């Protein structure tokens, strides 16, 4: 059926890009989990606490006001990437069911 | 008799499936075993060099095949500790093996979790090999009969 | 016709034989070229350290899951590398990187033959592939024919 | 044996690939990195991590060092990415060759 | 269910064996180790592997330290010893009353 | 049959015997190889060479003259380690032979 077929090779489309996205989902919600426990265990440390940050390849001795600030700030990122992967996921869910709907009326 | 022999199949065959699905749990349950005694270890070597006297104790330092380098541990006292995600924070000896201790009971509870997963699998194929037994068991006597 | 079935068996049985006793060799060709690559990271952490301008480097020494301790390296211009069965020597570092290249070519030399034995043995299959592909063919043609 | 070359030609564009994705990300992961250590003070205290040794560096040589794997890193990005159109234009070279024959 | 109770003192039997070889043979090591490092002159230097880090140690620290190693892996020997021959007679005994009954 | 049901029995463990012998035998062999590569390594230095040894879990520094006789000892109680377990299978060899043609001449 031509006017199917296509209707099919879209959703074989849809479907295949809502796995990228949700396995994208959770590296991130990992990624949010390994940050905050992280950032509560740095808010434990006196200020004057040594701290030591890696920086790719290599490793720096940053301090605790440092590391916390930059850890909040990657954990709301972190949230707000979180946020756009799920409205990324809404509306290839809603424009699969209207593939769906519109194969099933033909 | 082809339809008694499908529910015979469906047990049998949900069996190498339940048992793969358990395939998986050992696998998990061989890793997590295995980072907790690497942490025993990185506990192990800290708890002892809290008992060497010596004040900037000499060391071998493993550079790869057989290759040692010279050196010495000049904060005998302290240690940089993973806090994870791209940070180590500086603790006393004490402070450091405090925070291993508590991941090392992060891994004592994800075993128990694997390990109870792997339990209640071992107790789906139990009972899955034992209602066929007795769908096989049944089925030898439908056909079974004293001779003349 | 079931004498001329044993002879595209045996074919298409020595091929599972010959691919398995491949599978052998693919191993350990994946042992060497990584215990050579060691052996290169442990020359290239050498021929830095060579480069290395400071007295006596103060260095992280891992001790495990994300730790390490303070240090500093002593004697930055020797190396103790492995002699073998329970020895090892300490030598300068050219001397070290040295006879590091000599084990390097060791290396070097046992991939090249498990290699070589892996061509060989995918020389084996291509022409008992052929072999038998042969022997299938001038069997579908023994019964074939144009009709009526 | 016209596909005992796309074949080959199909592995050669396998290994491009793999070492595009360790480059690509090795590069970027480099640069994040002298990004960021360039808005250091000099007196900072580095760490790099030479082969299997983690040794003490400076501020300077840290980003010196790390220009040069930027430069020569990209140099080889542009290397597999030629590469890569290449073994590419191979091997709808033979497709077409081998699907119109 | 006595097969219920075979099966598990087998698998007991075993990681027993498998305990006791480690053990044998960690404490022949150990042995041969306190032998060797004995005939060493006082001022020997001695490098003690601590778990992760190899640290210098002394000859009487070391043959301390050695001793006490020998001593406690002696006695959980003579333990494996016992368990061993104890759950051997609980094998030797579902055997013979399975294979009576 | 008896009498020869026996005589299988036997051989049975004649031929598993011969073969914890010649994996011993490998073991030896490549043990000698180790030991013979690192003398004439350790025999290349000046006698200031400071070499390390590795007894059990522990590492002491000896010096080129203890290493090399230790060596050289080890070498030797190695090749005679050898060659007992080359009378301990050519011991086995023939009762084998034996065993065969007794088996055979039943």
């Amino acid at each position: 059926p031509p006017q199917v077929q296509a209707m099919l090779g879209q959703l074989d489309t849809y479907q295949q890009q809502l796995q990228l996205v949700i396995q994208q989902k959770q590296k991130v919600q990992a990624d949010l989990n390994e940050a905050k426990k992280a950032l509560e265990e740095i808010e434990t440390l006196p200020d004057d606490a040594q701290i030591y940050k890696t920086v790719g390849t290599l490793i720096v001795k940053t301090t605790k006001e440092k590391a916390v600030q930059e850890l909040k700030e990657k954990i709301e990122t972190l949230e707000v990437r979180l946020n756009a992967l799920n409205r990324q996921e809404q509306k290839i869910n809603e424009k699969v069911k209207e593939l769906t709907q519109k194969i099933q009326a033909a | 008799m082809a339809q008694n022999n499908k529910e015979l199949e469906k047990l049998a065959y949900e069996y190498q499936v339940l048992q793969a699905q358990a395939q998986i749990l050992a696998q998990n349950l061989e890793l997590l075993n295995l980072a907790k005694a690497e942490v025993q270890t990185v506990r192990e070597t800290l708890e002892n060099l809290k008992k060497i006297e010596e004040e900037k104790p000499e060391i071998l330092v493993p550079i790869g095949a057989g290759s040692f380098l010279k050196g010495v541990i000049v904060d005998k006292n302290n240690a940089i500790v993973s806090v994870g995600s791209g940070y180590a924070v500086e603790r006393s000896i004490d402070e450091a093996i405090s925070f291993l201790e508590k991941r090392l009971k992060e891994y004592d509870e994800a075993i128990k979790k694997t390990q109870g997963a792997l339990a209640e699998l071992e107790k789906r194929i139990g009972e899955v090999a034992r209602k066929a037994q007795e769908v096989q068991q049944k089925q030898s006597m439908t056909s079974f009969k004293v001779k003349k």
